[PDB]
């Protein structure tokens, strides 16, 4: 029911923010915490993407460095690239959503600097390797300061 | 309930309680509780610990069984869905033949019934391993 | 981070900062040190990743990270990007670079069975051609860890022949492979006739 | 100027049975076949609304609520022919006695086509583009009638009709109209 | 040149010849009309890779299409065998006509493949022949005691051929009151036309086919057609 929330994107973009911040909590419980994630997902899964972008300005920060718990994160955004790779790629996009602008491309620009560094960031390990290759592979002087006086005067 | 979790480690638990309480009344710090749980083996994160102490220093024999019982029930859910999925056939990657459900169903012990097994097969001719068994699990 | 923040989170104080920069220079003293463009990268990458994927192939020759991620996910995230762009390579600087890593690949393999059809779809990568032709020939005369070998490059060279009909120095090779094969599994030498 | 879209007369709308016409296209350009709502608006190009199902020749694409690549494209000097079956709800598109697939091969143009009010022949005449429609007025007219939906109980939409079908084309001069009460953009209030 | 030896060539022989004649259709007439025909006599003579890439269709084979009637008659005759023994009185006769059919269907396609140029011609004996074709293919589908190990053959070589090979001859098979005669021969089970005066109230044999046909249509018509105790049996 989330989706459809372009008459108010305000609360939807407000929620990302919350949720995010709250899923990685220091003082939790294991279900505590898969309770919110799969909320998380839940509620990525039916948005429009263009306006999850202005959560993905801060996933694409995070997700990079994937210090803590980032395969349900990385799960999280494979499930989003296939929803969304042709309305993202192609010119056309999807039909019922406008096409996407530069934005959410240099985003994705964003998210492959994130693939050079998570490409050999960490040693080997079946399970993280098992866990974060759909991601991988559903990517695609004095007067001076006498200037700098003219700078204050001005 | 409780006796129905665990009936072994029931021996265990005693002896880890008694050592614990130094005094003998049978009462148990809450620190002391984490460290029982820590030697019995479980070696569970004190952010659980906390929240199970609250909802169960004073903590008692009993109180810490229904703790532990509360603890421990977790896992069992875990443990018992794996086993299902080849207890119904040998042959359990792809267990979709009939023969295969009728074995499953016809010997499960509660007398399901045949319009139960084509209920069970309609829950969701051909049906994945897990697909059904999942939503049987609920 | 400000740095991680994009331009349009920067806003107006980057451009204030230019301002700042532009009333510098009237003061007469100033201090002086991609949407497509990414699509490009993207396969300058993919070059990037074929020179790896030669030194990686190189050290085999002769457990870490790299090697981690050569035998476990750079297959299929090279799989999973050219089922993705199977004809945006083709429809130029990036065919030539993805010619240059599909003429190093049979190199690479040389030193699975799926990374086949990955292989099936400039004086370098000419003369990588010529010897892959070359090495065709000489797999084709001694058939006239070898068999797995062999029954490989079979596979392959009836992806060659699949990519040769779709197309409608390695021309003497494939002429000397034709001759061996119509004197020497008969769908594979039909494949070969027919490309 | 604008498409220049051609359709019958509403009064020979069709609300069962099946029928059939060709429509030779003696010159290509932007053109599409098919069948239409009573109610269609001249402004909007063909295909775009859910009023007609079609299929653009040029392109080699099928046009209903948006497009779609199903179809081959066709030739100068080309017979499109045009297949329903409102008692089956199913509608078909031939070229030249060749009966036209999709890209999972179905023989079908569309499915699932409620009958609704009715449906009517309609085609559009893009800049450039000249073309000659025969509604099956004289049964031996049509080419390949005999060829395909002869031995299919299809039958001739004009197969009785003792006069010339009158058809309804849309005049790119512009009328003044009254305005419409459920106008999407502009309304009018009487203070 | 190599047609000449692949027609005296009538099983290392036929894959080798295979591919010539794969060398012969990328490079090219006359020679592929000689091919076609050397395969269809190959074919009458003899395994599904032997129809695989059936790139050269005959336009024009004529006696090939001859041999292919000839050629669908010996296979209806098999398959009439094959049911008989089976209605008779085990599963053998079953499984022999399911191996039969494994091939027969790929010859069928073939025939299929290029059965529209026929079918542009209105009207020949070559319809007599399909009538013939159809009726055999409908007396296979019918028999579902023969469909239970012909769909098991099917899914093992890897919705019908059969049935879609007699829905494009359905166009060449062909008053409308036949249709009603037909369905009364169905509900009565009158192989022959004994009711010609329904009609009047040749065409005896065409009368025939329609039920046959009737019969066909009945079968696509049949072919289109807790919480709580959830922890006890987990």
């Amino acid at each position: 029911l989330f989706a459809g929330t372009e008459h108010r994107a305000i609360m939807v973009d407000s929620m990302l923010h919350t949720v995010y911040r709250l899923s990685r909590g220091r003082s939790l419980t294991k279900a505590q915490r898969d309770v919110i994630e799969d909320c998380l997902m839940a509620l990525c899964r039916y948005i429009r993407p263009s306006m999850l972008q202005h959560l993905l300005r801060r996933l694409v920060f995070d997700v990079p460095i994937l210090n803590e718990f980032a395969k349900m994160p990385l799960k999280l955004l494979t499930n989003h690239y296939e929803r969304c790779w042709k309305y993202y790629c192609l010119p056309t996009g999807w039909a019922n959503f406008g096409v996407t602008s530069e934005e959410e491309l240099h985003l994705t620009r964003k998210l492959f600097w994130g693939i050079f560094d998570s490409l050999a960031h960490k040693k080997y390990d079946q399970e993280l390797y098992r866990m974060a290759m759909p991601c991988l592979c559903a990517i695609a002087p004095e007067k001076l300061d006498s200037f700098i006086n003219k700078f204050a005067e001005y | 309930m409780a006796d129905q979790l665990t009936e072994e480690q029931i021996a265990e638990f005693k002896e880890a309680f008694s050592l614990f309480d130094k005094d003998g009344d049978g009462t148990i710090t809450t620190k002391a509780l984490g460290t029982v749980m820590r030697s019995l083996g479980q070696n569970p994160t004190e952010a659980e610990l906390q929240d199970m102490i609250n909802e169960v220093g004073t903590i008692d024999f009993p109180a810490f069984l229904t703790m532990m019982a509360r603890k421990m029930k977790d896992t069992d859910s875990e443990e018992e869905i794996r086993e299902a999925f080849r207890v119904f056939d040998k042959d359990g990657n792809g267990y979709i033949s009939a023969a295969a459900l009728r074995h499953v169903m016809t010997n499960l012990g509660e007398k399901l019934t045949d319009e139960e097994v084509d209920e069970m097969i309609r829950e969701a001719g051909q049906v994945n391993y897990e697909a059904f068994v999942q939503m049987m699990t609920a | 981070p400000y740095d991680t923040l994009t331009a349009k989170e920067k806003a107006r104080d980057r451009e204030k900062a230019q301002e700042l920069l532009k009333f510098l220079q009237m003061n007469g003293y100033a201090v002086t040190r991609i949407e497509k463009r990414f699509a490009f990268g993207f396969l300058q990458q993919l070059l990037r990743w074929m020179d790896i994927s030669q030194e990686f192939i190189a050290h085999l020759e002769a457990h870490e990270q790299e090697i981690k991620f050569f035998a476990k996910i750079l297959l299929p995230l090279i799989n999973q990007y050219f089922t993705n762009h199977c004809l945006y390579f083709l429809s130029n600087k990036e065919k030539e670079m993805i010619t240059s890593l599909f003429c190093k690949l049979a190199a690479l393999v040389r030193h699975v069975v799926n990374c086949l059809h990955i292989l099936a779809r400039k004086a370098g990568l000419r003369s990588f051609f010529e010897s892959a032709s070359e090495d065709i020939e000489k797999m084709v005369e001694n058939l006239r860890q070898n068999l797995t070998y062999t029954t490989v490059a079979l596979l392959p060279v009836l992806t060659t022949l699949f990519q040769h009909i779709a197309q409608h120095d390695v021309q003497v090779s494939c002429y000397r492979t034709l001759c061996s094969i119509y004197s020497l599994r008969p769908a594979l030498g039909e494949c070969l006739a027919r490309l | 100027d604008r498409v220049r879209i051609f359709r019958a007369e509403k009064s020979y709308t069709v609300q069962s049975g099946r029928w059939y016409f060709e429509f030779e296209a003696v010159t290509t350009g932007e053109m599409r076949v098919g069948w239409a709502r009573p109610e269609l608006r001249p402004d909007v190009e063909l295909g775009a609304d859910e009023l007609a199902y079609v299929f653009n020749g040029h392109r080699g694409q099928r046009w209903h609520l948006g497009s779609e690549p199903f179809g081959r494209p066709w030739q100068s000097g080309d017979v499109v022919g045009c297949m329903i079956d409102l008692t089956e709800n199913t509608i078909i598109f031939t070229l030249n006695g060749e009966v036209l697939m999709s890209d999972s091969g179905s023989e079908t143009a569309f499915r699932e086509i409620e009958i609704g009010d009715g449906f009517l022949p309609v085609c559009s005449l893009g800049p450039g583009q000249v073309g000659h429609l025969n509604l099956g007025q004289d049964v031996s007219s049509l080419r390949f009638f005999a060829i395909c939906g002869l031995q299919e109980g299809f039958e001739p939409f004009a197969i009785n009709m003792q006069r010339p079908v009158t058809t309804w084309f849309s005049k790119s001069l512009p009328q003044f109209e009254p305005v419409p009460p459920e106008h999407p953009h502009y309304e009018v209030a009487r203070m | 040149r190599l047609m000449a030896d692949i027609g005296g060539l009538a099983p290392h022989v036929i894959e080798i010849t295979l591919p010539m004649l794969c060398s012969y259709l990328p490079r090219w007439s006359d020679h592929l009309n000689s091919l076609l025909g050397n395969i269809l006599r190959i074919i009458v003579n003899n395994r599904l890779a032997v129809f695989a890439q059936p790139i050269v269709s005959r336009a024009r084979p004529e006696l090939l299409h001859s041999h292919f009637i000839p050629t669908i008659g010996r296979l209806r005759k098999r398959a009439g065998k094959v049911v008989a023994e089976e209605e008779q009185l085990r599963d053998e006769f079953s499984v022999l006509c399911r191996d039969l059919y494994a091939l027969y269907p790929l010859l069928i396609r073939y025939v299929d493949n290029n059965r529209a140029h026929w079918l542009t011609e209105p009207n020949a004996n070559a319809e007599e022949l399909f009538r013939m074709v159809g009726e055999i293919f409908i007396y296979w589908s019918k028999s579902h005691n023969f469909k239970r190990e012909e769909q098991n053959f099917v899914v093992q070589n890897e919705i019908v051929a059969t049935l879609k090979k007699m829905l494009p001859i359905g166009l060449n098979m062909c008053d409308q009151d036949l249709i009603m005669l037909a369905k009364t021969r169905y509900a009565l089970k009158d192989t022959d036309e004994e009711v010609r005066e329904f009609l009047q109230n040749d065409p005896e044999k065409i009368v025939r086919r329609v039920q046959e046909v009737s019969a066909v249509l009945y079968h696509l018509e049949q072919t289109e057609h807790s919480k709580q105790r959830r922890r006890a049996v987990v």
